[PDB]
């Protein structure tokens, strides 16, 4: 589509976080604009597509973005989602949630629900498999399994992935058991803070031919690492994993500028995650950036850096 | 502060042995590898294409590799063959017969493990290296086979080094083999992934700069890799030589790479004499001037991203950037709108011998996807005939390679016509 | 007493090549260090040797093997000349974080020993660019230091600003809303030099046609020495640079002034003219001698400094200060209504044996805060603004260490920059 999907959701606040006793900088209006003050004392707005508040339904979140965007999946086209945002409670409860209670999952078993909803909604050959690999030290790495090289596929612009391992599962309960999968390969380096720092790029495949004739819909589940600085890290190999992460997402940056001007030549090959993920995102597809945030006063220049990547110039 | 030097195939070793002379020269250093020259400053970085070995001896900072020997065998027999000690000299038998896939898929492959570690071993005495240099052409086996093999596994092992490399690229002239745009269409699948820049030259050009400007009879391939040779030096002499804007290769390569994929450059010398004045607008007009474009493209057609100017020499520097200032003006079409100043100067201090100044037009312009519609469409009719391709999927390769091959080569056409207007 | 001197990049290194040929010309000192047969800017040895206080850093190892095995490499301590082994690269993210954090290490200390060896600081200037890999990034990686460390010292930056039209390198507004991000918090008053009016004072006023970068320094070395060797020797009006930053700067935010200097004259025209002191003052003020390419008379002024050398009355500068007002064409801010600092040093201009300024009995060097300098920022943020539009250049930043998100942020800083010089003009 024409206009692009940005968004941003705040976490709540946490008792540890309650334990400081710090004040909110977050005021919400409404489900388009949320007012993001900033005290130093220059309350600013920032108007995106739509915004979601700390109070908010984890179904709430997933119906105004996952339900509008499943069907065109499966309605010929594809359908592409983006994850990006630091190391926090807030990323965790924007994918899978908790899960728990059927309604307060995160995006991904919502999206699960509604997929195995299609499947008893109708009744096609529905055959779902699913991949799902990394980008660690700028490699495709197979996080099902790693046993030499991930290589792509290209008559447009249809990339299919070798090496992947595409999985034929038809339970909701597998891919669950798969991200738990994927995290105990995915690699993570040992920190004095953030030790979880398992700091990758990751893409998620959910690809379901539905044919009947030939009936095909692909779904990926983007997982951006948030971007960092060098100096604030104070690492001594840390930093050949940061740089290669910064410089992925202004390629990345690059692209959606070179979306929305429409560009003639949209460049992919410079950056492999875009040229892993040419189509999904230039055709007549419907992209949503997707940007987490807690609020508070302690990551708030990491708060305003991320409505710099959700800013975008309209007539 | 120092860098590897590697010649490949049978191009390149020509041309890194006219290469080595002028650089022998550039010092007072004999042959054997004796100082006999007069300045410090020719005795100062010597150590960044040189080992000094013991009795003021000078091994120079290079490796040959072929799979066959006769170009070696005539350079080892040949002037400056002496200069190299005789490790350096990695190479084996059975050439590949310019295929591809036999330089690079495979037995070529098999001496690659001899080569790197004569590369380890040289980078190993380097105390603080500085990038790598290659010579080669596109159309050629031995030269593009291992030539984009050797350099996938120094990126792989060096990801901080300048990866520079002086590229032959086929004609539309010559087809000395019709197999020349399959050769192309694979090097290209390589070097905009794993170099930071490179050079691209035509041997046509050259055939025209000795013809229209040096008016010289029968060009053979010892002065036009005289010619490409001057430009080599031309690069790299800020660097050593004092200077008033030294500038690194990366000081190069911040300045003329705006987006991470154009890294192809159409090098220029600027005094270009017959032996029948000399100032700076002198040099700029023959740094302008589309004769002196040593690739077969039209530039005026293009349109320029950035420019180089390394001047060597005493020269005033507002003569210098006031006539720099001169060019920007006369035609600020033929120069990219969001780029305010798109030309970048470097001024050393010592000229070459013989000459009071030299300057070196070093562009990145829109007249390079000319270049890669000859390759392309050169792809196009033979492969759909697949001609003479079975030598290849004999040797292991899949149509799919090729068609991504040139589906990346078309990539990167698409980018300069959308950046052209 | 006492002040410091760094040089870094590699134009304030060899900016340095030209002061330090001043000061041993100052006083018969030879590059040895002895006077054959005056504490401010040296250290006397016990063997008559005068180091001085100056330390020459640099990430190229090229300019520093320059001084070392050049001329006065007798005169400068070795451990002083602090030497790099890789370029900067013209990369902020190189200098600022990269390579420059494994040297200033051992840079650090040698202004912190020089500074246990000095007794009554006033602070130091720096010698670097705007343009620039070295002079842009690890000066502001140096300064970053030095506010902490010495938060009462006077830092000067004798920058050299990024000219509109002659320009050395592509990437060179792309560094300077990286530089003065760094420069505006910390530094307390930075004089930036725009090229080509060195030029054009040189090919219209000295007549060369020529100029190298030599010939441009000794113009430039000849208003350092006129700002501090001048005034730490005695006079008729002298005045310290600590009284500077009350004297020059009205506001924490407005501390970028223009230096000039009058009596650049050649050999020859100099035997026609007796330089007075009333033609002399006239001559600062001129549009074509500003030595910043801006217009002043499209900027009001706040506050000129006027310092003065050798044989000077005062009751002649007194009617010659009253004659710009008599004169009145510049536009002079209702904020401030006698921003002329008058200081009179005894000293006479000396000449460098090889340059081309005569032997003038008085010379007068200007400073001025004009707002003409907010044209002059927005020629560069317009060049900023276009490659940050496509991304250029961009990844060889990020693929070393500096997020997207800090260009517009330290944009807006300059843009800031920019909101106040319009304020400080309007208001009435
Ligand atoms: N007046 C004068 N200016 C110089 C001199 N050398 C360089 N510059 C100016 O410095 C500006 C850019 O700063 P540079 O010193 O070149 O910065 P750089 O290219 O990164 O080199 P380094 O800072 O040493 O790493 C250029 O635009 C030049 O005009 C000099 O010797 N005299
Ligand atoms: N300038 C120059 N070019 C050469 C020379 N020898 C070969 N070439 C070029 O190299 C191309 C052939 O590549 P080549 O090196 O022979 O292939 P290889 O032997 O398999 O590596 C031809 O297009 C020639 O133009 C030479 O001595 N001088
Ligand atoms: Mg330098």
């Amino acid at each position: 589509n024409q206009n692009i999907q940005v968004y941003v959701r705040v976490r709540p606040l946490n008792s540890r976080e309650r334990c400081i006793r710090s004040a909110e900088v977050v005021d919400v209006v409404g489900p388009r604009e949320v007012v993001t003050r900033h005290t130093l004392k220059l309350t600013k707005k920032f108007t995106f597509d739509r915004s979601f508040g700390p109070e908010s339904k984890q179904c709430d979140v997933y119906s105004v973005v996952v339900s509008p965007l499943i069907e065109e999946v499966l309605n010929g086209y594809n359908c592409t989602v983006f994850a990006y945002g630091q190391t926090g409670t807030g990323k965790t409860h924007t994918m899978v949630g908790n899960w728990e209670d059927d309604s307060d999952i995160g995006i991904i078993p919502r999206a699960l629900s509604h997929l195995f909803d299609e499947l008893r909604m109708m009744e096609v050959e529905y055959t779902m498999r699913i991949s799902y690999l990394e980008l660690y030290n700028e490699e495709l790495c197979d996080l099902l399994s790693t046993d030499t090289k991930i290589r792509i596929f290209d008559k447009k612009g249809s990339v299919i992935i070798q090496g992947l391992e595409e999985i034929p599962v038809h339970s909701k309960d597998d891919v669950y058991k798969l991200l738990e999968k994927g995290k105990e390969r995915r690699k993570t380096a040992t920190t004095l803070m953030n030790a979880q720092s398992s700091r990758s790029h990751t893409v998620f495949s959910i690809v379901v031919h539905i044919r009947e004739m030939l009936k095909i819909g692909k779904l990926n589940l983007v997982d951006l690492a948030g971007s960092e600085n060098v100096s604030k890290a104070g690492n001594e190999i840390r930093v050949r994993e940061t740089v290669n992460i910064n410089q992925s997402l202004l390629t990345l940056g690059r692209v959606i500028t070179a979306l929305v001007d429409r560009a003639p030549h949209v460049p992919y090959r410079e950056s492999k995650l875009t040229r892993l993920l040419q189509e999904s995102l230039g055709g007549r597809t419907k992209t949503s950036i997707i940007a987490t945030i807690s609020p508070g006063h302690k990551d708030i220049e990491e708060t305003l850096s991320t409505l710099e990547y959700a800013h975008r110039a309209k007539n | 502060r120092e860098i590897v030097h590697i010649q490949a195939g049978q191009c390149g070793n020509q041309i890194g042995a006219k290469f080595w002379e002028v650089i022998s020269d550039e010092h007072g250093i004999d042959p054997t590898g004796s100082y006999h020259g007069d300045s410090d400053l020719q005795l100062e970085r010597i150590n960044v294409y040189y080992n000094e070995a013991a009795g003021n001896k000078y091994v120079p900072r290079a490796i040959l590799v072929d799979l066959e020997p006769g170009t070696m065998d005539s350079v080892r027999s040949g002037p400056f063959g002496q200069i190299f000690r005789p490790d350096n000299f990695v190479f084996g038998q059975s050439g590949a017969g310019n295929n591809w896939a036999k330089g690079h898929y495979t037995e070529g492959a098999e001496l690659v493990d001899s080569v790197l570690d004569v590369v380890r071993k040289e980078s190993e005495s380097c105390d603080c290296l500085q990038g790598f240099q290659l010579t080669h052409s596109l159309g050629g086996g031995t030269g593009s086979g291992m030539g984009t093999l050797l350099i996938s596994k120094i990126r792989e092992e060096y990801p901080d080094r300048i990866m520079n490399t002086f590229s032959v690229v086929p004609s539309p002239k010559v087809s000395d083999t019709v197999v020349e745009p399959y050769n192309a269409t694979l090097s290209v699948h390589q070097l905009v992934e794993n170099t930071d820049e490179t050079y691209c030259i035509d041997n046509e050009a050259l055939y025209d700069i000795c013809f229209r400007t040096l008016k010289l009879t029968t060009p053979t391939y010892g002065d036009l890799n005289h010619l490409v040779s001057a430009t080599m030096s031309g690069v790299t002499t800020c660097l050593r030589f004092p200077g008033q804007l030294n500038a690194d290769l990366r000081k190069l390569a911040v300045n003329m790479v705006p987006f991470p994929r154009l890294h192809f450059f159409m090098p220029g010398f600027a005094p270009l004499t017959s032996r029948g004045a000399l100032t700076v607008p002198e040099l700029t007009q023959q740094m302008f001037d589309a004769k002196n474009m040593m690739a077969a493209c039209d530039p005026r057609h293009g349109r320029y991203l950035t420019v180089a100017a390394v001047f060597r020499g005493r020269m005033s520097m507002k003569e210098v950037d006031e006539q720099m200032l001169n060019v920007q003006n006369k035609n600020s079409s033929y120069f990219v709108e969001w780029i305010p100043n798109n030309v970048k100067t470097a001024v050393c201090d010592i000229p070459p011998r013989g000459l009071k100044m030299s300057a070196t037009f070093i562009g990145n312009s829109t007249a390079i996807q000319e270049l890669f519609k000859r390759i392309s469409e050169q792809f196009t009719a033979m492969f759909r005939r697949k001609a003479f391709l079975h030598w290849y999927t004999g040797e292991g390769m899949d149509e799919m390679e090729f068609t991504e091959a040139e589906s990346n080569m078309n990539d990167l056409v698409s980018e300069y016509q959308q950046y052209q207007d | 007493r006492e002040c410091i001197s760094i040089h870094v990049g590699q134009a304030g290194v060899q900016i340095g090549n030209a002061c330090w040929e001043l000061y041993c010309l100052e006083h018969g000192i030879q590059p040895d260090g002895q006077m054959p047969s005056f504490n401010t800017f040296f250290s006397e040895t016990g063997a008559g040797k005068h180091v001085p206080r100056a330390v020459f850093v640099d990430l190229e190892p090229t300019v520093i093997d320059e001084v070392r095995t050049g001329t006065y490499r007798q005169l400068f301590h070795p451990e002083q000349l602090i030497t790099g082994k890789e370029d900067a690269a013209n990369n902020y993210a190189r200098g600022h974080y990269t390579i420059g954090k494994e040297i200033i290490d051992l840079v650090l200390d040698r202004i912190r020993k020089l500074a246990d060896q000095c007794t009554g600081l006033q602070g130091f200037s720096v010698f670097h660019s705007f343009g620039g890999g070295t002079g842009s990034g690890f000066t502001s990686l140096l300064m970053e230091r030095l506010s902490v460390d010495y938060g009462k010292k006077s830092k000067l930056e004798f920058s050299i600003y990024p000219a509109p039209q002659v320009s050395t390198a592509v990437v060179e507004p792309y560094n300077s809303i990286l530089t003065t991000h760094t420069t505006l918090e910390h530094s307390d008053c930075a004089f930036m030099v725009d090229n080509e009016a060195i030029y054009d004072i040189c090919r219209r006023n000295l007549d060369i046609e020529r100029p190298t970068y030599t010939n441009l320094n000794r113009l430039i070395g000849q208003i350092v020495s006129s700002i501090t060797a001048s005034l730490r020797f005695d006079g008729a009006l002298n005045v310290d640079l600590t009284e500077f930053q009350t004297n020059l700067v009205p506001y924490p935010r407005a501390h970028f002034p223009l230096a000039t200097y009058a009596p650049v004259i050649s050999a020859e025209k100099a035997y026609h003219e007796q330089l007075s002191v009333a033609e002399i003052t006239n001559a600062c003020f001129e549009p074509a001698n500003q030595m910043v390419k801006c217009d002043p008379r499209h900027g009001k002024y706040m506050a000129c400094c006027l310092l003065y050398r050798g044989d000077v009355v005062p009751k002649d500068v007194n009617a010659a200060i009253a004659t710009i007002k008599t004169k009145r064409t510049i536009q002079f801010v209702d904020w401030c209504p006698t921003g002329f600092k008058v200081g009179i040093n005894y000293e006479p201009p000396t000449v460098v044996p090889g340059g081309d300024l005569a032997k003038v009995q008085r010379a007068v060097c200007m400073l001025s805060n004009t707002t003409a300098i907010a044209e002059a920022w927005a020629r560069l943020d317009h060049k900023f603004d276009l490659m940050y539009a496509k991304r250029a250049f961009v990844h060889w930043y990020v693929g070393e260490g500096m997020e997207e998100g800090e260009f517009s942020e330290a944009r807006e800083d300059m843009a800031a920059l920019e909101k106040d010089y319009e304020e400080v003009g309007v208001d009435s």
